[PDB]
């Protein structure tokens, strides 16, 4: 197979993504959920982990780590401590709203995924870290959790298999840095959302010191479908080591911003011209595209023509996949102002525990504000690049790298616009 | 039949301030006994 | 805008505050949600519970939450100051947050912000003199495909126009409660030009399963 | 024998399991620069000054928090280690206030000493620095919070050895201040020892403040007689 995309409705993972059907237990069980879960729980954690590993499912959070190996990290005998599975439902990344749609429209799929994942790694219970701002989503999730509890699917003797499994929902308090898995673990324990250092990994010391595995909503809710349809069914899509279907949130200067499921290795041009309704003012009006939300560098029109929206093609285009969040900027935009606002957002969401991010993000904010104003010298632009090289790779967590990447991409792709802006200011003001 | 032109998430308009908390209070009766570390706090 | 506290007559440890017995039962359930030996893990929602008791957090819910969980008060102070949801200043009855992040400013959220400013007659971060509306700006709230948007109390209002937000304001002033949903043609996240996907009905259970399961 | 052999600068040494990089580097008689690590306090790993490079590994690890493994070779004088040290020093000195003549830590300051030893020689920060509101935490420890570097030895000392649990880190981002969030008078039997563990002049001795300078002081060792601990 060479042409990737044009996914039929028979292969979409998340039916009722648009909320047109019932989201409760009677609606979810009529769409295929909660079917033959007892045999899945009874077959074996080794079989479930092997089926996940053969499927080639990778990280849907944006890190790109393979899910099967990471889930099999905790497949070890216990030392007397309980084991925990935690679902990351914070989703503080700009441009990203797919997990909100999953927790608002398919909560029972998330609960069945929690049960299947907890069976796979022998977890004692499940914790869902919902976002604080998603109050209605959390209420709907807890309604579905109660409806699944009163049906005997979870709890004591879950799904009639003799395996106990408990589920919890914990609300956040408005912090994007709580989306990091170690900062999420620290936030559940009742401290500030300040990340830990690896090693020790969460598979050894996690929440409450117990072995704990943290996984995204989109990589948990697909696990019962992974077990039911089979590994090769998910491996049929995309390129090699890029299998699966992805939710894409397209927003920006676009006629119809929307969330849509598609194949992994679909070209970006086909997706943005088919599902998004096209760039405003035609294709020639397009100026830049950020393919993964605020964590990834942008790419101009010269790279956006024949780019495949998977991990390998995007990492070959000196950017990252991110959370498949397509932010589109046309020619009627102040691009430097947009990157300055992104950097100011990164300044307003940074825990401040470790020094290089805590100082360099503020320094980058001042430099980019002066660049938007234009009050600098041109060589300082190159100096700003060096500041990024003093942040990327010297931080506790990846928020500093996630702030250094868009500045590097903006400089590397639109240095002429920056320098012409500031020399125009220098001419017209001095 | 089949309906595809109506939004079914109409319950979220009728949520009060304490719906999450009272839902947790009602759901607390279905939960397993929590494990014990041997002490009531690490500061003990 | 200050991360340190000074003793005022309206904000001091001697300010009276207490939990209702139903809220005590809710706090007990929240504590029982966590493993034994880790009572401090209940400090995150319970303090937020106190916010739902008052609308803002003086330093009397801080000490009370520290007392009823056997934690030092400085941990509660750290938790309240680190997180932006916990209002340590008395906000208005309807807290309005406007998203000014790049996928929201791309769809001209500045016009909506200026419409709110010229309607309520306030500034950024200022409180209306009838103690009803508070207007601040925050980061991305997860409604990027329905940008621009606002968040009033615990209700999302997405795909807004200046006419839409001024209608929301003058209907909120009348005592009624608006509809927490997008105000455009689409309902939640579908494209406005019809369903580009999931036009076919779902296929139900027992579809595409493998042998041996 | 459970002890494993590691390599520093091409030289073999025999260390115990669970031993960090910095302990092995001290075992071979070298001192990796540090701000937040302490041999009597818990590991925080946030100052990021102790970053070194393991060979055949394209990411610098924190020597104060990374356990060693068998066969590792540690390069403590390579190019990227010096680049990381200079970058961390520049970030630390970006918001530090120009208070060296009027600060009691001058002449015995860790920040000045390792800035001379491992940092650069000029500042590229052309913007305006931050300013932190001062605090009053007692009649013994003079407090000027503008000079702090958020090393969090205050916090670990107050929570682990003194066990008073009064100090904390309020706020988020670069505006986070190390304080008590209220006018709390931190008084204990071991308060003044924080003046020992502050690497900067943020905390100073109030009776000793603006009285002398460490380079003109003769040191004479003696025994305490006020208490019977000796
Ligand atoms: N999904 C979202 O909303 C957002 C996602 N991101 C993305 O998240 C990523 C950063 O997060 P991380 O989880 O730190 O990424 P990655 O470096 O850590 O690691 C992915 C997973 O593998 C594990 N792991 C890493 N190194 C390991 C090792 N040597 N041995 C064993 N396990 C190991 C981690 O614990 C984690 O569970 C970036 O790619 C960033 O773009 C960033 C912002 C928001
Ligand atoms: C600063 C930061 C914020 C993050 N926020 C989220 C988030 O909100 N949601 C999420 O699923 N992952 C987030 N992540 C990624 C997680 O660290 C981790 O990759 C994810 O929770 C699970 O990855 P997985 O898809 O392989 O299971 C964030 C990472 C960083 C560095
Ligand atoms: S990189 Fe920034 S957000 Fe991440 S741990 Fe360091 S200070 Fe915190
Ligand atoms: S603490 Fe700061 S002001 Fe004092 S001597 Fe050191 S660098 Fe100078
Ligand atoms: S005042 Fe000194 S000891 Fe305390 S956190 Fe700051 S630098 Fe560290
Ligand atoms: S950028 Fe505004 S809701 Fe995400
Ligand atoms: S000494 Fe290791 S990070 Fe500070
Ligand atoms: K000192």
């Amino acid at each position: 197979k060479t042409s990737f995309g044009s996914l039929k409705d028979e292969d979409r993972i998340f039916t009722n993504l648009y909320g047109r059907h019932d989201w409760r237990l009677k609606g979810a069980q009529s769409r295929g959920d909660w079917y033959k879960t007892k045999e899945i729980l009874l077959k074996g954690p080794d079989w479930i982990l092997g089926e996940v590993k053969t499927s080639g499912l990778r990280g849907r959070g944006g890190a790109g780590f393979p899910t099967g190996l990471k889930w099999s990290f905790m497949n070890k005998p216990s030392d007397g401590r309980p084991k925990y599975l935690v679902v990351n439902a914070d989703e503080g990344e700009p441009g990203t709203c797919k997990d909100r749609e999953i927790i608002r429209h398919d909560p029972h799929k998330l609960v069945e995924g929690c049960l299947v994942g907890g069976r796979a790694m022998g977890a004692r219970a499940a914790y869902i870290y919902i976002r604080g701002e998603f109050y209605n989503e959390a209420s709907n999730l807890q309604v579905a959790i109660r409806e699944a509890y009163e049906a005997g699917l979870i709890g004591k003797n879950a799904c009639g298999s003799g395996y106990d499994f408990d589920v919890f929902v914990v609300r956040g308090a408005g912090a994007y840095i709580c989306g990091e898995e170690t900062a999420l673990i620290e936030s559940i324990e009742g401290k500030q959302g300040k990340p830990r250092l690896k090693p020790p990994f969460p598979a050894d010391v996690g929440v409450f010191g117990c072995p704990t595995t943290v996984a995204n909503v989109e990589t948990v809710a697909v696990s019962p479908t992974i077990c039911r349809r089979g590994g090769a069914w998910f491996a049929s899509f995309g390129r090699e080591r890029n299998s699966g279907t992805k939710l894409f949130n397209i927003s920006g200067h676009v006629n119809n911003p929307c969330t849509v499921e598609e194949e992994m290795s679909v070209p970006l041009k086909e997706l943005i011209e088919k599902h998004a309704g096209g760039v405003t003012g035609g294709w020639d009006n397009l100026l830049a595209v950020i393919p993964g939300g605020s964590s990834t560098p942008l790419i101009p029109k010269s790279v956006c023509e024949t780019v495949l929206m998977d991990f390998d093609a995007l990492i070959q285009a000196q950017t990252g996949l991110g959370t498949a969040a397509v932010i589109v900027m046309d020619r009627s935009t102040d691009i430097v102002k947009a990157i300055a606002r992104l950097i100011e957002f990164y300044k307003h969401e940074s825990c401040g525990q470790c020094t290089p991010c805590r100082e360099g993000v503020d320094w980058m904010n001042k430099v980019m504000a002066r660049f938007v104003r234009g009050d600098a010298r041109p060589a300082e632009i190159d100096s700003l690049w060096e500041i990024s090289k003093q942040i990327e790779g010297h931080t506790i967590c990846a928020l500093g790298d996630g702030a250094a990447w868009p500045v590097q991409g903006l400089i590397r792709h639109f240095r002429p616009e920056l320098e012409e802006r500031m020399q125009r200011f220098a001419q017209q003001h001095q | 039949p089949f309906d595809n032109t109506t939004y079914k998430n109409l319950q979220h308009h009728d949520y009060s301030t304490y719906t999450f908390l009272d839902l947790n209070l009602d759901l607390s009766k279905f939960r397993m006994p929590q494990p014990s570390s041997g002490r009531e706090s690490p500061r003990h | 805008a200050l991360f340190v506290h000074r003793d005022t007559p309206k904000n001091n440890p001697e300010t009276p505050f207490d939990f209702t017995p139903e809220n005590y039962k809710r706090i007990e359930a929240i504590v029982k949600n966590y493993p034994e030996g880790h009572k401090a893990a209940a400090v995150l929602p319970v303090l937020d519970l106190a916010q739902r008791q008052n609308g803002w957090l003086p330093i009397s819910a801080m000490n009370k939450v520290a007392e009823i969980l056997q934690v030092p008060p400085m941990r509660v102070y750290e938790v309240a100051t680190f997180y932006t949801m916990y209002n340590r200043k008395p906000v208005g009855k309807y807290h309005i947050q406007v998203c000014t992040t790049t996928p929201c400013m791309l769809r001209n959220s500045d016009s909506i912000l200026e419409a709110i400013q010229k309607k309520l007659g306030i500034k950024v971060g200022e409180t209306t003199p009838d103690k009803l509306f508070t207007l601040i700006e925050v980061e991305c709230l997860g409604a990027c495909v329905n940008a621009p948007m606002v968040q009033i109390n615990d209700n999302y209002y997405e795909d807004l126009t200046p006419k839409d937000i001024e209608e929301i304001i003058d209907e909120l002033k009348a005592g009624k409660i608006p509809k927490p949903g997008p105000r455009s043609g689409r309902f939640s996240c579908e494209p406005a030009g019809g369903l580009t996907s999931l036009t076919e009905p779902p296929k139900g259970p027992g579809f595409g399963v493998q042998a041996g399961l | 024998s459970n002890l494993i052999e590691v390599f520093v600068d091409g030289q073999s040494v025999m260390v115990e399991p669970g031993t960090t990089v910095l302990q092995a580097c001290e075992k071979v008689g070298m001192q990796i620069p540090r701000f937040c690590y302490h041999e009597r306090l818990s590991v925080a790993g946030n100052c990021r000054m102790c970053l070194v490079e393991i060979e055949k590994a394209p990411k610098v690890v924190a020597a104060c928090a990374m356990p060693v493994m068998k066969g590792w070779n540690i390069l403590t004088n390579s190019e990227k280690t010096k680049k990381a040290r200079e970058g961390v020093m520049e970030f630390l000195l970006a918001n530090h206030p120009l208070d060296c003549p009027i600060c009691d830590q001058g002449g015995e300051c860790d920040l000045q000493d390792q800035s001379m030893m491992f940092g650069s020689d000029r500042s590229r920060f052309l913007e305006g620095k931050r300013a932190v509101e001062d605090k009053n935490i007692g009649p013994l420890v003079k407090t000027i919070m503008t000079r702090c570097i958020q090393c969090t030895r205050c916090i670990r000392f107050a929570s682990e050895i003194a066990g008073v649990d009064d100090l904390g880190t309020t706020g988020r981002g670069n505006d986070m201040q190390v304080g008590t969030y209220i006018e709390k008078m931190f008084m204990s039997e071991l308060s003044g020892n924080i003046i020992d563990i502050c690497p900067v002049g943020a905390l100073t001795s109030k009776p000793y403040a603006f009285t002398a300078r460490p380079w003109e002081t003769r040191k004479t060792e003696s025994i305490d007689v006020m208490d019977a601990v000796g």
